[PDB]
């Protein structure tokens, strides 16, 4: 067993990781005070659910989780909360003032003083790990903490870990959930002092989980809690092959051979089915072949863009309940001779397929129905350059008036930052048109 | 992350005072400072503009150079509710005289007032920055209202400067000095302030005549008015919520360029109350909107909107609300810049002000605000090319080169802003 | 359409499909930007 | 009230569309850089599809089909036509490369005349002219008097839910020039027309009324019965080929597009195609009518207001 070390930063992040655990504890029946009467080890083991969870002598499972917030009051919501008992006051780490939506506020100014406490918090669940594999590191793109201190922990992890993976689940800024008019800048400055840190990222577009929440849940304003809730389930899809049997993407260095072949197109795309209202008494139960062509609509997509006009470079499809390889096969074959599916020349058409046979776990009282198959596809398409390019273009707009630039010069950063980070970009956006169109 | 209010000279203490009655309204604290509300919305950031027997005190400094004012809001409504030491007054007065404000008088009371903001500022647990009422026609909130700014921003150079700032106008005149304490003081807003809210004593004066239909407007009914937009400009705030706001991040959403930081505020609806009727959330985002009811007197449709943030308060459609906001700038993407994508941002609060079901307030960086600077501009000028009544001036030290670099800062400051009406 | 390396366990199962074959700054530096 | 905005300005048949939108009072121009619109019309080339759809609270339409491209230049069209298992045919004339399928080209050239083009009896004349080389139709069918060629002009709508629209009215593009098999007489552009005419119809364009006629006067048989059924067969199998690939029925914004189909018609009635093409323009007698035809069909059956066209 190799234990996987969560981080939280910023108000996006902590939320979504406490949705997360909040779901993670559920589907391996552990109580909100930590307690686990499954587990027959007590104060020890290395099962599978041991890479996210450690063990007291009193028989309590610890989140391998640290949480950052600048601000005090998101993390307080954790302290506070309905796993209070779950984590330990070392794990969540609150300065006094936050970023103020701004990059080089967060990784400059604030970040100096208080990285060499996080990174010493950290330590302390590194010294538990007797194989550490390496982080998952949640956050936004667009918030001044979770884009400018996230990348300068990202830097420091690299220096200090510099054999372990890391994962990113970042969330990718719409303005339909309360945005910043910065987050543009945020945003390209981050990726570009990430780029070369991260092994493979996740973006989540707020933009996607916001309108599934309005057309399949039918929430006519969703609230954070709702697009926390499905993030949770789609994140817990893509993790739960690190904390159940299985023999797919069982440890975080596979993610990389898998779903990157690359490494600076490291962003599969997350496409997730079926989001079913819980509100809606009697409602069909979709099949293995309708769940796998819901992976093909852009409208399950974490990133709305349009695969047609890309070509695939690896595809993985991770399924959970009811479900059995006979089922799966069929379904893709059919998919083939009537979806757009076009790989580039160097690559394997082809799919790899997990299946855990727990059906899905949801939250009690939340809207999302339960099912009793689900599946979340991995595919690192170049069409994704589509959610690159439409940042890109916002970044130009108000960069070429300089447009708040001074904000971010005064808190020590030159602005040869800003051309650097968005040449960055552009060759990302040229490195995706090279591998996915042909002239 | 606490705020402290500054409110200096007559016009600031009588807006400051009102500033205080209505929050404090708003928190369920009643005028002895006891808290007797029923909810907890109240109570959550309630910090932010109190300190904590379980009363509540305003983190208020009142100053003035004369004890008359300050006399009236010690035997007001809500008097009993300000920490007595904050209380901090001369007896020469400003004789509406910048140069008295800034120089003379005010210099001798100003290190007072510093003791007092650094009391309130040490028993901070995280200081956000300071919020100033006064107005600029006069010569305590003018002149020596500018003196505090520079002298706090010396003391606190990384924290937040917020003011709201009445401007004069020949409607609703004390002196024929006024444009000269405007512009004077204009420029060191410009130089000294992240946020500064226009409030257009012109503008207040025509709402109050023409849609309010009070023919005789007093400072009171003008005040109603700027009761109401303090408050809904300071809600997000003091109340928790989607969005919980705070002065810094006001200014860097607000503020692309560091001297155009001068903010259009508009209320809906407008009132002098006496009508039940409930505005439905298109007529809110109708009205609000609407010229009428802005208080800086500026067509917005002879400039445009750099950015908006929009805060709509009691219970009400959020689906509606989006769409009516959406509504606002897809019918009018004209006025609206091309360069800051998704410049327009709205918030909800569950909590309506008092008397109103529903409101609506507007914060707009609009560049329409340089005809406001024209407009003292040219009232300033017809007076300093005959150099008509700057003996007052000369009288307490000041030099004419003082003036022409005052005129020349401001004229300067409505270029920039025209710079980006054709950008 | 081929199904390879597949591996079963009592929470599941996992398997691949082929459908067609083929045709680092310092803590110093860091400390210096900071 | 609409919004829209006008990227292509050297569009003949979007200019005259906007002029109508205009003329209803309840759709708005905005500059072409303003993205809060409803409608765009856009630019031919790298037209930013990536960024269509993500306004907040706006239904975005845009008048071309990202992907259509496929049908719409020669290469990719027989390309298309030759790997796509529903057409690779018929009604295509052999079509075959860069300055592949060369070696392919020579095996069957052992009537023996080709044209390249993106015309000659002899491959090695042509091989170093250079790309497709399309099997030249030699036994076209000749209108008299007049002992001309001439080519068939469809006009194809299709909109947002990928219904196909064949307007009504088509044109013949005329040589004035008998037709002599031993490079004018052979090429019915309207523009090579009148510079290298108006002889026997106006602009070389004849209409179907009078075409419809003239194979009843002539021929004993009707448009309808012996061409239009092949046109519409072709406009089909082209289209319902390609509408996985192109289709946005699910998108988070939507297409229409107006197609030009090229059609050549042989000795014996049968129908060729030549190509299709993206950005078509249409002939001056027809604008207003199949303009008013796009507003009604394409545009405000998504965007609704306070036949001239088939049904394929
Ligand atoms: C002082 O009251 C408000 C301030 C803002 C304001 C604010 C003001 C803006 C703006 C953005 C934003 C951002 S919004 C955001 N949501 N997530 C991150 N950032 C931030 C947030 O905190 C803020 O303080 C910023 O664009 C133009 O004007 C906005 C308001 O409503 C929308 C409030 O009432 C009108
Ligand atoms: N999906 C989701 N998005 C969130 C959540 N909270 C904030 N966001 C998004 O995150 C971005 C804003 O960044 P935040 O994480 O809130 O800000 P922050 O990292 O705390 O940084 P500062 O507050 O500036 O110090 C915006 O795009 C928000 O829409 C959340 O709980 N869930
Ligand atoms: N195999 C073929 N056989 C007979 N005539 C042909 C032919 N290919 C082309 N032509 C003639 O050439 C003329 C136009 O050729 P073509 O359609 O290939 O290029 P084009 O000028 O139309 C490019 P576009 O219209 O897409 O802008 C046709 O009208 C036709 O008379
Ligand atoms: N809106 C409003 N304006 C005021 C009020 N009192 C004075 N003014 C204006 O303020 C300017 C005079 O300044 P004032 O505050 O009285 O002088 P000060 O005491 O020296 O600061 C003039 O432009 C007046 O119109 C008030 O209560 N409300
Ligand atoms: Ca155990
Ligand atoms: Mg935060
Ligand atoms: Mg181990
Ligand atoms: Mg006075
Ligand atoms: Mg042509
Ligand atoms: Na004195």
């Amino acid at each position: 067993m190799r234990e996987c070390i969560s981080i939280h930063v910023g108000q996006a992040g902590v939320q979504i990781g406490n949705a997360c655990w909040e779901l993670y504890c559920l589907e391996h029946g552990i109580q909100p005070d930590g307690q686990m009467p499954s587990d027959k080890t007590i104060g020890g083991g290395d099962d599978s659910f041991n890479t996210f969870f450690s063990e007291t002598g009193a028989g309590k499972h610890v989140p391998r989780a640290v949480f950052v917030d600048l601000e005090p009051t998101v993390i307080d919501e954790v302290r506070t909360g309905t796993y209070r008992q779950l984590f330990h006051p070392e794990q969540l780490i609150t300065g006094k003032e936050d970023a103020a939506n701004n990059y080089a506020r967060g990784h400059y100014t604030i970040g100096k003083e208080i990285i060499d406490l996080v990174l010493d918090r950290i330590r302390k669940l590194a010294d538990q790990c007797t194989g550490l594999q390496g982080f998952l590191v949640f956050h936004s793109f667009g918030g001044g903490t979770g884009s400018g201190f996230t990348s300068l922990l990202m830097e420091r992890l690299s220096v200090d870990y510099g054999k372990k993976s890391k994962l990113e689940f970042s969330i990718y800024p719409a303005p339909q959930v309360s945005t910043a008019v910065v987050e543009p800048y945020n945003s390209i400055l981050t990726t570009h002092t990430t780029l070369e840190h991260s092994d493979c990222a996740f973006m989540v577009d707020n933009e996607a989980i916001y309108d599934i929440c309005r057309r399949n849940l039918d929430i006519e304003r969703p609230t954070y809690t709702n697009l926390n809730r499905l993030i949770s389930q789609i994140v817990s899809s893509i993790t739960a092959s690190l904390r159940f049997d299985g023999a797919l993407n069982v440890d975080l260095t596979e993610f990389q051979t898998n779903l990157v072949p690359y490494p600076r197109i490291h962003f599969p795309l997350a496409t997730y089915a079926p989001v079913i209202s819980a509100e809606k008494a009697y409602h069909e139960q979709l099949s293995v072949a309708e769940i796998t062509n819901a992976c093909f609509e852009p409208a399950n997509q974490m990133v709305k863009c349009d695969p047609r006009h890309g070509k695939y470079m690896a595809c993985c499809l991770l399924y959970r309940g009811d479900v059995v390889p006979k089922d799966v096969n069929a379904a893709i074959a059919t998919i083939k001779t009537k979806r757009s599916i076009q790989f580039v020349d160097w690559c394997p058409t082809g799919f790899k397929v997990g299946i855990n046979y727990q059906p899905p776990t949801v939250v009690p009282g939340g809207d999302l129905a339960k099912v009793q198959r689900a599946v979340c596809m991995l595919s690192n398409t170049t069409a994704i350059a589509e959610a690159w390019a439409r940042l890109d273009h916002k970044f130009d707009l108000m960069y070429a008036k300089r447009a708040f630039v001074h904000w971010y010069v005064g808190e020590g950063m030159e602005e040869g930052e800003f051309s650097e980070a968005r040449e960055d970009m552009a060759a990302l956006e040229k490195d995706y048109e090279e591998v996915g169109v042909d002239s | 992350r606490e705020i402290v209010h500054i409110q200096a000279g007559q016009c600031g203490n009588q807006i400051g005072a009102k500033f205080w009655e209505v929050i404090s309204d708003e928190h369920g604290i009643d005028p002895t400072g006891s808290y007797h509300g029923d909810s907890d919305l109240q109570l959550e950031r309630i910090n932010v503009y109190y300190n904590e027997g379980n009363k509540y005190v305003p983190r208020a400094i009142l100053v003035d150079l004369e004890p008359g004012t300050m006399d009236s809001v010690r035997s007001g409504p809500f008097g009993q509710i300000f920490r007595p030491d904050n209380f901090v007054f001369g007896q020469s007065g400003a004789g509406n005289n910048w140069a008295k404000g800034h120089y003379t008088e005010g210099a001798e009371l100003v290190d007072s007032v510093l003791d007092v903001v650094r009391k309130e500022s040490e028993s901070c647990d995280c200081l956000q920055g300071f919020q100033l009422t006064h107005s600029l026609g006069g010569g305590t909130g003018s002149g020596m209202g500018t003196l505090l700014i520079s002298k706090i921003r010396e003391e606190y150079p990384d924290r937040i400067m917020n003011t709201f700032s009445v401007m004069p106008s020949p409607k609703v005149s004390d002196t024929v000095v006024e444009p000269y304490n405007a512009t004077l003081s204009v420029h060191q807003l410009v130089e000294n302030t992240d946020e500064t809210y226009c409030i257009d004593n012109e503008a207040l004066y025509d709402i109050c005549f023409r849609t309010l239909k009070l023919t005789t407007p007093t400072y009171g009914d003008l005040n109603h008015l700027v009761s109401a937009t303090m408050s809904g400009v300071t809600t997000c705030l003091r109340f928790p919520g989607q969005l919980n706001a705070d002065l810094r991040k006001l200014a860097v959403n607000m503020v692309p360029f560091p001297r155009l930081h001068f903010f259009m505020p508009g209320f809906a609806p407008l009132t002098s109350s006496q009508q039940y009727r409930a505005l439905t959330v298109p007529e809110l985002t109708q009205q609000m909107f609407d010229s009428k009811n802005m208080m800086a007197a500026c067509d917005p449709r002879h400039g445009r909107y750099l950015t908006v943030a929009a805060i709509f308060r009691g219970r009400m459609s959020m689906k509606e609300v989006d769409e009516q906001m959406l509504n606002v700038q897809n019918k009018n993407s004209s006025y609206f810049v091309e360069w800051i994508p998704n410049n327009v941002k709205t918030a909800v609060c569950d909590i309506p002000p008092r008397g109103l079901k529903m409101s609506a307030t507007f914060i707009g960086n609009s560049t329409a605000i340089q005809e406001l600077f024209k407009r003292i501009s040219e009232q300033f000028t017809a007076m300093f090319r005959r150099k008509a009544f700057l003996h007052w001036y000369t009288g307490e030290g000041m030099d004419e080169m003082e003036f022409t670099e005052a005129e020349s800062n401001m004229n300067d400051l409505v270029s920039e802003y025209q710079q980006y009406q054709d950008a | 359409m081929e199904v390879i390396e597949l591996n079963k366990c009592t929470s599941g199962q996992s398997f691949e499909v082929i459908l067609k074959p083929p045709s680092d700054p310092s803590l110093e530096e860091i400390q210096k930007k900071l | 009230m609409y919004t829209f905005v006008v990227r292509d300005e050297n569009s003949s048949v979007y200019a005259e569309v906007s002029r109508l939108l205009l003329a209803t009072g309840q759709w708005k121009r905005l500059r072409k850089d303003n993205p809060r619109f409803n409608l765009m019309l856009g630019e031919r080339n790298r037209l930013p599809f990536g960024r269509l759809g993500h306004e907040p609270g706006l239904v975005q339409l845009v008048n071309y089909y990202r992907g259509a491209d496929k049908l719409c230049r020669k290469a990719s069209l027989v390309k298309l036509i030759k790997t796509s298992p529903e057409l690779s045919c018929t009604w295509f004339p052999e079509s075959y490369i860069y300055p592949d399928e060369r070696e392919v080209f020579l095996a069957a050239y052992n009537g023996n005349v080709w044209i390249a083009k993106s015309i000659s009896s002899e491959a090695s004349e042509l091989l170093d002219f250079i790309h497709v080389i399309q099997k030249y139709l030699e036994k076209p069918l000749l209108l008299e008097p007049g002992h001309r060629k001439f080519d068939i002009r469809s006009w194809v709508l299709v909109d947002h839910l990928y219904n196909i629209y064949l307007y009504r009215e088509g044109v013949l593009r005329t040589s004035s020039e008998p037709y002599n098999s031993a490079k004018t007489c052979h090429l019915t552009n309207h523009c090579i027309q009148k510079e290298y005419y108006g002889r026997y119809e106006e602009g070389n364009e004849m209409f179907f009324e009078e075409f419809n006629q003239y194979l009843m006067d002539a021929l004993n048989t009707t448009l309808e019965n012996s061409i239009l059924l092949q046109i519409k067969h072709i406009i089909r199998s082209c289209l319902m080929c390609i509408e996985p690939a192109i289709s946005t029925k699910h998108l988070h914004y939507q297409s229409f597009q107006l197609f030009g189909f090229d059609f050549m018609v042989d000795e014996e009635l049968k129908v060729w195609l030549i190509e299709v093409n993206g950005a078509p323009a249409c002939a001056q007698k027809l604008y207003a009518e199949l303009c008013q035809g796009i507003v009604d069909v394409a545009i405000s059956s998504v965007f609704p207001l306070a036949s001239i066209f088939i049904k394929l």
